[PDB]
């Protein structure tokens, strides 16, 4: 409807949580030029050396790919050099983060969500190393990239927007949403009066995202395509 | 110098074994420091102390537990103006290569075969 | 600069490779063997040198894609960081951005960014609201702070203690809803002016 | 050698594609996670609030907490209120009415507020404004001075 004197203001809202899958790096592989022609023979070496430096430029090229692939993970995964920890006593104002927070009782540190993300994507590394394609392991293992994520989560729960721009400043998360609503044009009256309703909206949204990732395995297809 | 082998255990061969492969000439230290020359699979090396090359686990930085409470808040009482440095490329060398003189110059038969 | 030097250097050195022929110089082959048997060696030399030139053009186009991604990123930092003021965090560099000073450099540009980072911090006691006559008060800009004696109003970015007034807060709701509300006395500036009048 | 050269050239093209996706993920890592971005449909649908990273093989997964309004109701508006002959323009928010009394409220949520001197500001006069309506602006100092 279009009228000069008519206006619509929302009387109620909802908090939706979505998922966007962006690939970061791929598996680094470097193939040697002499063995790809043949091994244990001088005929491949004499006629292949007769073509000059082609092996050297293609090898330096694949090495350059493997170094930039470690550097892309370095500019994304680790933003800050300071590790943040989650306090043992948790009062967030009615929010349940135990699904997205790592579980220390597991032998490897991962969350309940990362446990499903590792299981929904299909040793194969040594199997590829058997045919002559060498897979070099990444500089950052799975436990430390997950530790970078748990550090960034623990900082958002505790320090909020402060540790990105400087030293970590402790702020309660109940007051943190007051600044996040004041930044988008929402009065903090919505937070302080409806906080109990927002707790059930967020906890139900996290349960729906966990159900979507568990029931639908095609949401990770962006990485499966890679 | 610490010689590193990639994707193989120690066969021929301060001989240690890591996830990246056989690493000879370096020492393994259980403590963890800031990385200098990286390798892979969470292990790197640096030259420290009668000094040699030591190999160690990736340090993720200083571990600091920020206190959190309902009524606790921290506000900064002072500030610092810092200048950082960002280097980005813009232009690269402009190159133009001619087919006849680059492949075969001063050759009439090869210049006619290129046309 | 090293990728262009190494690319041009490989591009020149491939002329010295023989590519399966008798010699890399065309005068020794054309000055000895007859032209019909010699043309086979010339076709192998052109195809090999040709494969090196198409290899070079493919690497230059691929490196052209990274220089264009960096050029568009440089134009993005040039737009947001230099002329105006970007509120994006960790775009113009660590900290709250202020201004950027560009500097010419060979085959690129260097940006000098002025940032605002806090230094000293001090632990304070906070409350979401102030309960006075039975109706709640919320801060309009900033948060509520206390040193353990009196409740103050200050900004989040820096500490400037202020007495709770009607212009520094706004009246909404009541005291039985907001969790963590504290009781205090809200100063009204009209009272001493009317008492003096 | 030609098949291997085809492999390396195709890998270089994927290196440029994976670099464009990694720098886009690093940009969304800085704006969406550490701080708060006011950009629309960058950090995802709706008004952005917070982003939660999660480790995933060869990538990263973001959980975006956003503010999406749901229920609304049609109200009667007006750009200004004419009281003593000079226009009263809203300081923050808009003028709304249910058909009986004019209210002042923000655009992002409905929170009824009476017209006072602090929620509006005086600029210009009443003839030059198109769509201005007449009402009575409540003076907060009138009953206080009368009681005094």
């Amino acid at each position: 409807a279009y009228s000069n004197n008519s206006i619509a203001i929302p009387t109620n809202f909802t908090i939706s949580v979505t998922t966007e899958i962006l690939p970061v790096s791929m598996t680094k592989t470097s193939v040697d030029c002499t063995m790809y022609i043949c091994g244990d023979s001088t005929e491949c070496s004499n006629l292949l050396l007769q073509y000059g430096s082609f092996c050297t430029q293609l090898n330096r090229a694949l090495t350059g790919i493997a170094v930039e692939q470690d550097k892309n993970t370095q500019e994304v995964f680790a933003q800050v050099k300071q590790i943040y920890k989650t306090p043992p006593i948790k009062d967030f104002g009615g929010f349940n983060f135990s699904q997205i927070l790592p579980d220390p009782s597991k032998p490897s540190k991962r969350s309940f969500i990362e446990d499903l993300l590792f299981n929904k994507v299909t040793d194969l590394i040594c199997a590829q190393k058997f045919n002559g394609l060498t897979v070099l392991p990444p500089l950052l293992t799975d436990e430390m990239i997950a530790q970078y994520t748990s550090a960034l989560l623990a900082g958002t729960i505790t320090s909020g927007w402060t540790f990105g721009a400087g030293a970590a400043l402790q702020i309660p998360f109940a007051m943190q949403m007051a600044y996040r609503f004041n930044g988008i044009g929402v009065t903090q009256n919505v937070l302080y009066e409806n906080q109990k309703l927002i707790a059930n909206q967020f906890n139900s949204a996290i349960g729906k995202i966990q159900d979507s990732l568990s029931s639908t395995a095609s949401a990770l297809g962006k990485l499966q395509d890679v | 110098v610490a010689v590193l082998y990639q994707g193989v255990n120690c066969t021929e061969v301060n001989v240690f074994q890591t996830r990246a492969g056989c690493l000879i000439g370096a020492e393994h230290v259980n403590n963890s420091y800031e990385c200098d020359i990286p390798i892979g699979a969470g292990i790197c090396a640096s030259y420290q102390t009668s000094q040699s090359i030591i190999a160690y686990t990736m340090s993720l930085g200083v571990e600091n537990s920020v206190a959190y409470s309902n009524n606790s808040i921290a506000i900064p009482t002072n500030f610092t103006i810092s200048v950082t440095t960002e280097i980005l490329p813009v232009s690269m060398t402009k190159t133009s290569v001619d087919c006849t003189m680059y492949i075969c110059g001063d050759s009439t038969e090869c210049s006619n075969l290129l046309l | 600069v090293n990728q262009n030097a190494q690319a041009l250097n490989t591009l020149v050195k491939q002329l010295s490779s023989n590519f399966g022929a008798i010699s890399s110089v065309l005068n020794d082959i054309l000055s000895r063997l007859d032209p019909p048997e010699a043309e086979v060696q010339i076709d192998r030399l052109i195809t090999g040198r040709l494969q090196s030139l198409q290899t070079y053009v493919t690497q230059q186009l691929i490196r052209a894609a990274e220089i264009r991604a960096s050029a568009n990123l440089a134009a993005t930092k040039m737009s947001e960081c230099v002329l105006g003021q970007s509120k994006r965090v960790d775009f113009c560099g660590k900290g709250y951005h202020l201004m950027s000073f560009p500097q010419s450099a060979p085959h690129g540009v260097v940006f000098l960014h002025v940032t605002y980072v806090p230094a000293q911090e001090k632990n304070f006691t906070t409350a979401p609201a102030i309960c006075h006559d039975g109706k709640a008060h919320f801060p309009r800009e900033g948060v509520f702070v206390s040193n353990g004696t009196h409740w103050f109003v200050t900004q989040r970015n820096f500490y400037e203690p202020q007495i709770i007034t009607t212009d520094n807060t706004f009246v909404s709701g009541n005291c039985d809803v907001v969790i963590g509300i504290v009781n205090n006395t809200v100063y009204d500036p009209l009272q001493p002016e009317l008492d003096s009048f």
